[PDB]
RNA sequence: GUGGGGGGACGAGCAGGGGGCUCCCAAGGGGGGUGAAGUCGUAACAAGGUAGCCGUAGGGGAACCUGCGGCUGGAUCACC
RNA sequence: GUAGUUGGCGGGUUAAAGGCCCGCCAAGCCGAAGACGGGUAGGGGCGGUGAGAGCCGCGAGCCCCGAGAUGGGCACUGAGACAAGGGCCCAGGCCCUACGGGGUGCAGCAGGCGCGAAUACUCCGCAAUGCGGGCAACCGCGACGGGGCUACCCCGAGUGCCGGGCGAAGAGCCCGGCUUUUGCCCGGUCUAAAAAGCCGGGAGAAUAAGCGGGGGGCAAGUCUGGUGUCAGCCGCCGCGGUAAUACCAGCUCCGCGAGUGGUCGGGGUGUUUACUGGGCUUAAAGCGCCCGUAGCCGGCCCGGCAAGUCGCUCCUGAAAUCCCCGGGCUCAACCCGGGGGCCGGGGGCGAUACUGCCGGGCUAGGGGGCGGGAGAGGCCGCCGGUACUCCGGGGGUAGGGGCGAAAUCCGUUAAUCCCCGGAGGACCACCAGUGGCGAAAGCGGGCGGCCAGAACGCGCCCGACGGUGAGGGGCGAAAGCCGGGGGAGCAAAGGGGAUUAGAUACCCCUGUAGUCCCGGCCGUAAACGAUGCGGGCUAGCUGUCGGUCGGGCUUAGGGCCCGGCCGGUGGCGAAGGGAAACCGUUAAGCCCGCCGCCUGGGGAGUACGGCCGCAAGGCUGAAACUUAAAGGAAUUGGCGGGGGGGCACCACAAGGGGUGAAGCUU
């Protein structure tokens, strides 16, 4: 059948390079609106 | 999906058909659905100049009807597979 | 092959009687009236259960997919009742060990069967030792 | 077996209307008939309307006008009350300016608009547009 | 106020059978069904290479075969 | 099913009626309008969902009624209990003890263990609301009130505003200014006291955003890296096997936001439960056919009633909840006040069209008749027709029979073929038909007898007597079974001869049950028009059958032709209908009734139970589990050991030269 095993469990994510990712905020509900509003309604 | 309005047989209003035996065959179906085909039939065709006309030799002709089922009424060509269009049309199966 | 059946003005507790007849074609309704999700479920009508891991072991998708999913055997505290429960998320498996109390949860699916590609398989693993797994593998929280 | 001669006249009619036909023979009869047919003629949808005496319950000859573009005997003969008149109104006709439904009343067979007049119910018979 | 013997209604409990409805356990089977394609044939689909199918009975490694009656959902909507 | 069970009579007991209990007497009582039996469940106000009908119970929390206090019983006191923090006994636990005894069961408010996917403080007060006691003042109250904890439900807000720059118009950073909700500190008010709330005061941008997702459904990336049918995604459809928009990460964007997601259950979805409002020719689905009980549905007119029905009114349907309106909390959520409903019960007064009841009268549906015809309708008896097999004799030799070819086989004790006789079993050729009869199954020679059921014609009789029909029945091919008779032909099983790789098949020879008759059982079928039964309406044209009427002719006949009606039986085809094939006055159209059946596939006509059967078996008839289709009609193609036509020295025919064998080149 397949090649797959319980052997070769989590490979590609432990294969995968650890790329450090930028600390990030989310906007409240407010400034989203307010954002969303800026960019598509607006130019 | 039903081929044919006639059930392939124009069997009439009844329960029960009486039934026949094909020739050269016995699969065969009721007294509808067979094929009666008719054929002169004589002894000796044309010797009529060397016979009857010669001697006193008096000959005698019966007309002859042969049964078939669809399978030998198929076999000897005296059916055929017509289109669609050409399924009703009303023909008489050559005597 | 004409008029319903039943029309009469005085025809009411008849046709209520001829319609309540005809309920018990249905699947949904014969099911929900005898009690059978209580009788053969190996979760009983609970939406999650408890259980005991036993082996771990791995399902082949099916026939167009080619892949080994990964899942566990795992002893139901409740009932006793073993069913294989598939562990989710990649590397998701090597979170789990033999004699790990698990908390098992249903697959999801059509009508509570099996998944997509995987056969006969109705449930997954969504708590450790007490910790969520996608907790786990999100490394958010680290299993005891 | 013959059962509603109402439901049997309305369904003639609607036939005849159908057909495009001129004039319709409506046998058997019975007064409920005759005063459904009084009432259709009062708003129209039904013209002239002349009795024959065959020896046998008699006949109605009932002339055609084009009006008609569905009718019908509702069955079963629901009780209704003045109060629930509108939603069998909403129920049987398209249009709030547009059709009649026919009610029989202790004061008579009416339309539904003449019964809301009243201010009376009465048991449904039948719906005209 | 009582203490004995007896009778009475109510009536637990413990002894037991009787029955039922349930639920498990069991050496062994018994008909089945799902996989992935491993063997044997080729039964169905084309007048599928013996037209097909229905009920029934017998027979056979097996698909199935044969007898009887039926159907066309036939390969005939068609004698003279 | 019931046997104190149902009722009566006389008593006892009770606060009081009652088989509540007792003595006698009778056989009664319940049930297919579903007894009894099993299962589930406290009932209601009410709640969720849907536009609504409706479906569901989250019918937990709040209010009303019920029952219980570890299981099962029985009593004291008292107006009231057979009494949750009172009593006695059995059971089954547990705690203390000085062994002699005693106490105890949180389904009270906290709290602990256990179970489970799943849970709050061993807190404060009798100040509000009430209650028991008291003349009262007051007292008590784990009721109640207050806070605590907890992503309980609803409501209102914050996590900054303004301008400039960089950034991209974004996020974010920086710059200049503004504000202080909020968070923090203080005072008053508030609070039973606290906490919170509100008023006021202080510093300060300062203290405060996540969850899910981006291949289609479905808003958001063919951007980058990694992996390479592995790892993983995936409610469904589907991705991944080197260039992944779908997996793992980065960047970036999207949806909602103090929430956002996963799994469950309900509703919507769903016209997949269809009253509104589905379908049953072929997709799932008309019982094989008919008789009929309950039920449901039922012709016309007149008179009476006023039961259903309709109108108004009254007594009601607790409160909360729900809808509308006004008002009060900063608006809001919420609270207060008024109207409505809360789909119902009953009383009074009215109406009589419709339904029902009662009475009288009809003939339109139904039944019963009379007349001349039609019919393979049935049962019974007698008879025939050829064919056939066999037997006996006569003729005449040597083959016959069979097949693609044979062979087995029959024959020299004379076959096949011919003639003369006899016996036996089946069938009823042509005529003969989408012809007839019958409910279906089914029925095909003639004559006779006994029955049955229709159509037609009628100024005949009765007067709605009707439809359908669960349950209940009766009839019901073939095969098969039981017992008896018969047995010509055919022929499962079986034997043999062939064919084949095999041939336990297809071909040939043979052959037994069986096929036929009598009595019974079986009770099934592609028992089919795959089309339930009854009635009405809706263009026509055409073949044929029966009756009848008008005209013409006459094989002078019971005959033929044309035209009309009624009733069958086929074809084409209006309107209309349908997914389409197609149906279309013989509807599958437009309607009025009643019955049966269907609700994706497989599992599976399976298992269990019951009933029926001599048996085979039959009827009835699941679920677990598994699956994303199975399926209908039609279109294009492809193919066919189906049909038809056309063509070709990369086909054949008529020819010529060759290659295939030897040596050598390749
Ligand atoms: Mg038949
Ligand atoms: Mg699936
Ligand atoms: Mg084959
Ligand atoms: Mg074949
Ligand atoms: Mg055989
Ligand atoms: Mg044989
Ligand atoms: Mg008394
Ligand atoms: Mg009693
Ligand atoms: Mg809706
Ligand atoms: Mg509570
Ligand atoms: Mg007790
Ligand atoms: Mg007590
Ligand atoms: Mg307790
Ligand atoms: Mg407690
Ligand atoms: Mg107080
Ligand atoms: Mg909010
Ligand atoms: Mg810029
Ligand atoms: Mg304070
Ligand atoms: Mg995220
Ligand atoms: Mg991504
Ligand atoms: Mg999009
Ligand atoms: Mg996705
Ligand atoms: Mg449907
Ligand atoms: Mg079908
Ligand atoms: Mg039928
Ligand atoms: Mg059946
Ligand atoms: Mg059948
Ligand atoms: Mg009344
Ligand atoms: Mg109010
Ligand atoms: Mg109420
Ligand atoms: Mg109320
Ligand atoms: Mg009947
Ligand atoms: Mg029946
Ligand atoms: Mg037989
Ligand atoms: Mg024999
Ligand atoms: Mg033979
Ligand atoms: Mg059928
Ligand atoms: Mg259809
Ligand atoms: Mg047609
Ligand atoms: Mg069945
Ligand atoms: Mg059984
Ligand atoms: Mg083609
Ligand atoms: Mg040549
Ligand atoms: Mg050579
Ligand atoms: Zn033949």
């Amino acid at each position: 059948p397949s090649h797959g095993s319980l052997t070769k469990a989590g490979k590609v994510r432990n294969q995968t390079p650890k790329i450090p990712a930028k600390p990030r905020k989310n906007l409240t509900p407010r400034r989203r609106n307010i954002r969303n509003y800026k960019r598509r309604v607006l130019y | 999906p039903k081929k044919r309005k006639n059930r392939g047989r124009k069997k009439g209003d009844k329960g029960r058909e009486p039934y026949v035996y094909c020739d050269n065959c016995g699969k065969v179906v009721p007294r509808s659905k067979a094929i009666r085909l008719t054929v002169p039939y004589s002894p000796v065709p044309p010797d009529l100049a060397r016979e009857l006309e010669k001697q006193g030799a008096i000959i005698s002709r019966y007309l002859v009807t042969k049964t078939y089922c669809i399978n030998c009424a198929v076999f000897f060509g005296i059916i055929k597979v017509r289109p669609r269009e050409e399924r009703k049309k009303r023909v008489p199966l050559q005597q | 092959p004409g008029k319903k059946s039943p029309y009469g003005l005085f025809a009411g507790g008849k046709l209520k009687k001829k319609r309540q007849k005809f309920r018990w074609n249905d699947v949904t309704y014969k099911r929900r009236m005898l009690g059978l999700a209580e009788k053969y479920d190996p979760l009983e009508g609970a939406p999650m259960a408890r259980g005991i891991v036993l082996e771990k072991v791995g399902v082949e998708a099916r026939k167009p997919n080619a892949a080994v999913r990964k899942c566990v055997r795992v002893q139901l505290v409740k009932n006793g009742k073993v069913v294989t429960a598939f562990v989710p998320y990649d590397g998701g498996l090597n979170y789990i060990n033999e004699h790990d109390e698990v908390i098992i949860e249903r697959i999801g699916g059509p009508e509570g069967k099996s998944l997509g590609d995987i056969p006969g398989v109705r449930f997954k693993v969504v708590k450790v030792n007490g910790v969520s797994l996608w907790a786990i593998w999100r490394g958010k929280k680290q299993k005891p | 077996v013959m059962l509603d001669l109402l439901s049997n006249a309305l369904t003639a009619i609607k036939n005849a209307e159908a057909m495009g036909k001129r004039q319709v023979v409506i046998w058997p009869v019975n007064k409920l008939i005759y005063y459904t047919l009084r009432v259709l003629q009062r708003y129209g949808y039904v013209g002239e309307i002349e009795y024959i005496d065959d020896g046998r319950g008699g006949k109605y000859v009932v002339q055609l006008l084009g009006k008609i573009n569905d009718i019908g005997a509702i069955r079963p003969r629901f009780p209704v009350k003045y109060r629930e008149i509108v939603e069998w109104e909403q129920k049987y006709l398209p249009a709030r300016q547009i059709g009649i439904l026919v009610i029989s009343t202790s004061q008579g067979v009416m339309s539904h608009l003449e019964a809301k007049e009243k201010k009376i119910g009465g048991v449904l018979l039948a719906y005209v547009y």
